[PDB]
């Protein structure tokens, strides 16, 4: 049945997390009581990837919520679908993680890891051909941060040959909670570059920017920037929870879109940027998703080339008009792909659009470019580091400056890789 | 008589056998439920259609065929298909996960673990066999499953069946209808590895189809259904001479007699004709010169290559219809003078025909009309080395930066292999040039 | 806008062609190796034709033609007429082929008198086969430009595009060497910038060694009462023809997946009965220096937009 | 143009036309490198938990 199991910890986990629910049950005809209200069976064919089936044939979300302070999951629970999700599986303690990657990764963490594994490992265990684990979790604070780069090396022990993939929110001083966040950020990409297979890097930076300069909206929420995180979230997904020409999964992802191992950062993109009746036409959906403006990850793909780019229609469009619009804008900006990969963008439809849209189009960028966003962490994890500046919140709870001078290290090999592919 | 088993592996052998064996049951007027009317002999024989059916005392005709994939999805739809009563539930062999686009993954770390099981399988059949000739494999080139489990089976066959003929019906990966970035490698890795085990491969490039599609039948954005039930046709024409009465190819061994002088160059290069719309309205039919003449143009090969740029080591044509041997060498005769036809100087340049009355069948509603006389020529020319030039170009440009490599090696794979296997290719093309080109 | 790569650089004239295009505002070069183009100006030797034509959505269009040098490698044009029941044919040197076919049995069986020529010039067959490359008879007595007594080879540039359209540029050359003519010393037994600008004073009876065509049929008028279409140009373009329609079933691409186009550079010797002579075809010609700007801009618009369009200098044949 | 053995039937006809003349591996060995992937699969695989178990004991000593 090739399912998936889903993991949100912390607060920005937990709140995507509890949107992407939201929008895909809706996709899916499921109401918030876990009964299905649809009227096709393609929204029932591929439902066992992020539902389990119920004893009054209900679906439940084969979801896991995962939190340090219940604060954020009470609030789930009182939200929209928050009754969909299964009582046990939500895993909290009492204490809070402070912002804290050390509190997540090290201390409050590990007192509440195995509670988490074992609702893991009964999920699981329930599957006939589990793919994988699909993680939501922000890097700059401390439970989603530290603890979850925690629960990623547990679940890579446990189950090794499972495929681990996040959807990772990147710190910007434009969007930001406290100024250790580069700290944190520094530690979990170092474990992320060495434990998962795939990680979508959404930026706080670039959905602000799409927020104000060009949704119009002067002062956005994270409720405006967690809109444009749920739309890419479905769509990065469509082709997992639909059926189509391509039997798309989470390791047959990994093989196409990652030459090297650890160039797995993907840019997401999308278009039509909601916040609308007169449909985006093919070209449209084209221009407008490569534009650097629907990128969801604050880099110019202009100042980079890609490596692999995966993109999904949504709608009733002219199949052959897509073939036509792809490859026009890619032999009108080939100074920006591989030349040494051959048919490297791939692409795909589904007849399916998403509620309130009638075309639309999601994209998949394994670009170099995201190396803006490594140098972007890495001069503000610098810029304290250099006077051992707020270190004490950290050598407090065991930590030694060591474990920051190798992830700093680790995080500029990676722009280093990264800067070496841009040039073949 | 003596028998064949087909074997299909991958989705796109299992999909491509789907289409082969509706028209095998259209064209000896067998129905969805194994019943043959026309059949007297209930429950055996030795006839030519028995070299491909089996029959049950019930009066069934059971396909002498297997399927295995490494994942259940699409022989699946087999087992609930218009023809689920037509295949005995052993013959369909399904696995967990599939291969992940991973030559390595199907031939080393899943393939090891179902490879006995399939042999297994495949020995009922061999059982059942009064003088069995051997085996014709489906599959692509660029599936995980379909390049690495069959070189896994390939590697077996020649063990357990020593004395036996292969043959290969392999699908070329076109980008406009493909799946997977890493199909050049897939595509590499295993023609290294089954060559010595296959006695002739039928090399079909998607691209070729997929145009042919477009240009003949009209069809913007042509389905694995338009593309496969075309491949049909192809193969129903080349393996007509077995389930039929005949005396050109009548068992495996002649395919590589007729059409193979070097062992290692076993491409033969197909090309067919006329492939017509079953939507265009007024259409006239054509004439035995006109679609011997088709035969020579490039648009209608099922690999893009340019034949006068090479020579022919053979030429096979086989006719399905309204023809009579004096309209074809009328036709070969003025095609001689007007085209470069140029073979190897240590062969003859000429041509073994065969003619079957009947002409070819469509599957109903489908998308081919049906035709008074159509023709399939084998041409083993050099010219088909430029597709492996393609492959070869493709997968150069990946594994100087070892692209995608780390995915093998986890599998267990080493990067010996892959230059091993390239090197290979390399003298493969080689061959093909000490064949078909002078100082 | 159209996409187009270069991929031999020294080449005289599709460099300018290269140039022309970019200049457009309508064509983007590319890398060499970057396999997205419509457009190749491929490499002289081992261009990867197999390679041609299979990129989805990309129309594909070459600057040479997969067996042209049936006609350009001296080699193979001779064993072409001799083979090719389309040449039966009376304006092509008596020429064998010969190795270090071959043909030197048949070679002799006329030889009673006889002086040729050969490379890749003698009156005795031993001087010539230590070389151990074509064997021609010399034109012992060709035509005599005054004053000078001087010999001269013609140069015809002609265009083939994707549709086998044969254009003869309206401009050719003559190379002239401008010293007298004499009998044996050999200097002005080769007429050209390969045994003149280095050992042949350089320019003598006209500029550059290159008499245009303009003035070529005017001499031809004064000096002989007649005119460079009756008494050559007509032989020239029938030569031209049947090289050229002999071959076209070989090469022709226009059932292909994709499309060539060519420039070649026919060269041709005139006696003094005025009769014209074919020497040798080349598949990779540079022009003479003043006509590139009228034939290289002639290519861009029969050849290259004719296939690519965007926003006559040539004689059909 | 010759043609040779031409074969007539009831369902076709069948002949040649000449227009010119002219002028394994063991199981063993098989087992031998499909175990030899398998090791190298299972060393790869102790090398991960090898560094995983330093983990471990690197998140007990903070
Ligand atoms: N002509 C044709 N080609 C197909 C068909 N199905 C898949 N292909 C081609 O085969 C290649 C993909 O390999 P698959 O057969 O799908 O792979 P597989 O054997 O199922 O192996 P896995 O990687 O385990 O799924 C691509 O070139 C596809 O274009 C089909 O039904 N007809
Ligand atoms: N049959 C012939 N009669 C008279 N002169 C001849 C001749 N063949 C060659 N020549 C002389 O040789 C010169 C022509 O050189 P040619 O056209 O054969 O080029 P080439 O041998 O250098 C090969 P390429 O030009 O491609 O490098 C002329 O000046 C001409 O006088
Ligand atoms: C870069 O080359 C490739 C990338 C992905 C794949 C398949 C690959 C095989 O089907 C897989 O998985 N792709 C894929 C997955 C997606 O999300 C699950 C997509 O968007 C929602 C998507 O858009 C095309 C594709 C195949 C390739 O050849
Ligand atoms: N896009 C988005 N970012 C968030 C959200 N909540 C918090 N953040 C960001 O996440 C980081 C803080 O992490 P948080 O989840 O609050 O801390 P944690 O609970 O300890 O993991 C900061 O970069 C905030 O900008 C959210 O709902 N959406
Ligand atoms: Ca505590
Ligand atoms: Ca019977
Ligand atoms: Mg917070
Ligand atoms: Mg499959
Ligand atoms: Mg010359």
């Amino acid at each position: 049945m090739r399912e998936i199991v889903h993991i949100q910890a912390g607060q920005c986990g937990n709140q995507i997390g509890a949107k992407f629910w939201e929008v895909i049950s809706d996709e899916h005809g499921i109401d918030p009581t876990g009964s299905y209200h649809g009227d096709s069976d393609l929204q029932l064919e591929r439902i066992n990837v992020y539902y389990n089936e119920a004893t009054g044939n209900k679906y439940v979300p084969r979801a896991i919520l995962v939190d340090l302070e219940p604060g954020t999951m009470d609030s789930v629970r009182s939200g929209p679908f928050g009754q969909i999700f299964r009582p046990d599986n939500f895993v909290f303690g009492q204490s809070g993680a402070g912002n804290n990657w050390a509190k997540g990764h090290y201390t409050e963490g590990a007192e509440l890891v195995d509670s988490v594994l074992d609702v893991v490992r009964k999920e699981s265990e329930s599957c006939d051909c589990l793919q994988g684990f699909q993680l939501t979790h922000s890097l700059g604070g401390g439970t989603g941060s530290g603890m979850g780069t925690l629960l990623i090396s547990k679940i890579r022990e446990e189950y090794p040959d499972r495929i681990m993939n996040t959807f990772s929110v990147m710190p910007s001083p434009k969007v930001s909670d406290t100024v250790v966040e580069p700290y944190n950020a520094t530690l979990s990409v170092h474990q992320l570059v060495e434990n998962t297979d795939e990680t979508y890097c959404i930026d706080n930076e670039a959905l602000y920017d799409i927020c104000f300069r060009t949704l119009k909206l002067t002062t956005p929420t994270y409720g405006d920037l967690n809109h444009l995180v749920s739309a890419t979230m479905s769509g990065v997904t469509t082709c997992l929870r639909f059926p189509g020409q391509l039997n798309a999964d989470l390791r047959k992802l990994a093989v196409n879109m990652v030459p090297f191992p650890r160039l797995h950062f993907f840019m997401p993109g999308f278009a039509p940027l909601t916040s609308q009746y007169r449909a985006l036409t093919v070209p449209e959906l084209t221009q407008q998703m490569f534009d650097s403006k629907n990128m969801m990850a604050a880099c110019d793909p202009r100042h980079g080339r890609y490596l692999t780019v995966a993109a999904i229609f949504r709608g009733r469009m002219s199949m052959k008009e897509v073939d036509e619009q792809m490859l026009n804008v890619q032999n009108k900006n080939s100074s920006y792909f591989v030349e040494w990969i051959p048919n490297n963008v791939k692409t795909a439809v589904c007849d399916i659009p998403p509620r309130g849209l009638k075309m639309s189009a999601t994209f998949i960028g394994n670009s170099t470019a995201i190396q803006e966003l490594f140098k972007r962490i890495s001069e503000q994890f610098t810029a304290m580091f250099r006077r051992k500046a707020f270190l004490h919140w950290y050598t407090g709870e065991g930590m030694d400056e060591m474990e920051f001078t190798e992830a700093e290290s680790n995080m500029n090999d990676l722009v280093s890789e990264y800067q070496q592919y841009q040039d073949a | 008589m003596r028998e064949c088993i087909s074997i299909h592996v991958g989705q796109a052998g299992v999909q491509i056998g789907n289409a082969c064996w509706e028209l095998y049951c259209l064209e000896h007027g067998i129905q969805p439920d194994g019943q043959m009317p026309s059949d007297k002999t209930i429950g055996g024989g030795d006839d030519s259609f028995n070299t491909f059916f089996s029959e049950t005392g019930a009066g069934k005709h059971v396909p002498r065929a297997v399927f295995v994939d490494l994942e259940p999805t699409v022989i699946d739809e087999v087992r609930t298909g218009t023809y689920r009563q037509l295949f005995h539930p052993e013959q369909l062999i399904t696995g967990k996960e599939d291969a992940a686009n991973n030559y390595a993954r199907g031939h080393y770390t899943i393939g090891k673990e179902i490879i006995d099981l399939v042999l297994d399988r495949i020995r009922k059949l061999a059982d059942q066999c009064t003088g069995l000739q051997g085996f014709l494999v489906f599959h692509s080139f660029g599936g995980g499953t379909g390049s690495g489990f069959t070189s896994l089976l390939m590697e077996r066959l020649s063990v357990d069946y020593g004395k036996k003929s292969k043959l290969e019906f392999s699908i070329y990966p076109a980008p406009q209808v493909s799946t997977a970035v890493v199909e050049p490698y897939n595509s590499i890795l295993t023609t290294h590895t089954t060559l010595e085990h296959s006695d002739c491969a039928f090399m079909v490039d998607n691209e070729a189809i997929y145009d042919i599609c477009r240009r003949n039948l009209d069809i913007e954005r042509p389905t694995y259904t338009n593309l496969n039930r075309l491949i049909s046709q192809i193969v129903s024409s080349i393996t007509a001479s077995l389930r039929f009465d005949g005396a050109l190819n009548v068992d495996l061994t002649e395919f590589q007699t007729n059409l193979v002088p070097y062992p290692r160059i076993h491409f033969p290069l197909a090309t067919y004709a006329p492939v017509i719309s079953a939507e265009k309205a007024y259409h006239e039919q054509l004439s035995v010169a006109e679609i011997t003449n088709a035969c020579f143009e490039p648009a209608n090969q099922m690999v893009k290559c340019d034949p006068r740029h090479g020579k022919y080591m053979a030429c096979c044509l086989l006719y399905r219809g309204d023809v009579v041997p004096k309209d074809v060498n009328a036709a070969i005769a003025t095609i001689k003078t007007k085209r470069s036809i140029q073979f190897v100087d240590w062969c003859p340049t000429g041509f073994k025909v065969g003619i079957n009355y009947q002409p070819p069948t469509v599957v109903p509603g489908g998308d081919l009309a049906k035709v008074q006389r159509a023709v399939c020529m084998l041409s083993n020319t050099t010219a088909i080395a430029e597709a492996w030039a393609r492959l070869d170009h493709k997968f150069d440009l990946m594994y100087a930066k070892r692209a995608f490599v780390h995915w093998y090696v986890g599998e267990g794979m080493e990067e010996g292999e892959f230059s091993e296997a390239r090197e290979d290719m390399a003298a493969l093309e080689k061959d093909y040039e000490e064949v078909g080109v002078d100082s | 806008m159209y996409t187009f790569v270069v991929r031999d650089e020294n080449s005289s004239v599709y460099a300018e062609v290269s140039r022309l295009l970019l200049a457009t505002g309508q064509w983007k070069r590319l890398r060499k190796d970057n396999p997205r183009f419509n457009l190749m100006l491929g490499e002289r030797n081992r261009l990867p034709f197999g390679r041609l034509g299979h990129e989805p959505g990309l129309v594909q269009l070459v600057n040479y033609y997969r067996g042209a040098d049936k006609l350009c490698r001296k080699a193979s044009l001779v064993k072409l007429i001799k083979t090719s029941p389309e040449l039966s044919c009376t304006w092509f040197p008596e020429s064998y082929v010969i190795y270090p076919t071959d043909e030197r049995e048949v070679f002799l069986a006329a030889y009673n008198g006889n002086v040729w020529i050969a490379k890749s010039i003698s009156s005795e067959a031993s001087e010539l086969l230590d070389f151990i490359h074509v064997i021609q008879k010399y034109l012992e007595k060709p035509l005599l430009l005054e004053p000078g007594h001087r010999k001269f080879d013609i140069r015809s540039w002609v265009l083939v595009d994707h549709l086998y359209n044969i254009y003869l540029y309206r401009e050719g050359v003559l190379r002239t060497s401008s010293e007298p003519y004499n009998s044996a010393d050999k200097t002005c037994h080769l007429t050209n910038h390969c045994i003149q600008k280095e050992y042949s004073n350089y320019g003598r009876y006209e500029e550059g060694n290159e008499m245009f065509f303009e003035e070529f049929n005017q001499y031809l008028m004064d000096a002989l009462n007649t005119t460079l279409e009756n008494s050559i140009l007509l032989q020239i373009k029938h030569i031209i023809r049947s090289c050229l329609m002999c071959i076209e079933p070989a090469i022709s691409t226009k059932h292909l997946h994709y499309q060539s186009f060519q420039l070649f550079g026919f060269d041709f010797m005139v006696d003094e009965e005025l009769k014209v002579w074919l020497i040798e075809v080349n598949g990779a010609p540079a022009c003479a220096q003043k006509l590139y700007a009228e034939l290289c801009q002639g290519i861009v618009d029969v050849a290259i937009s004719s296939v690519f369009p965007l926003a006559s200098i040539f004689i059909k044949l | 143009m010759e043609v040779i053995e031409l074969n007539k039937c009831t369902s076709g006809q069948s002949f040649e036309v000449i227009l010119k003349p002219p002028s394994d591996p063991s199981l063993e060995e098989i087992q031998k490198k499909l175990e030899a992937a398998e090791e190298r699969r299972k060393y790869q695989e102790a090398e991960l938990l090898k560094h995983l178990a330093e983990k471990r004991e690197h998140e007990r000593e903070v």
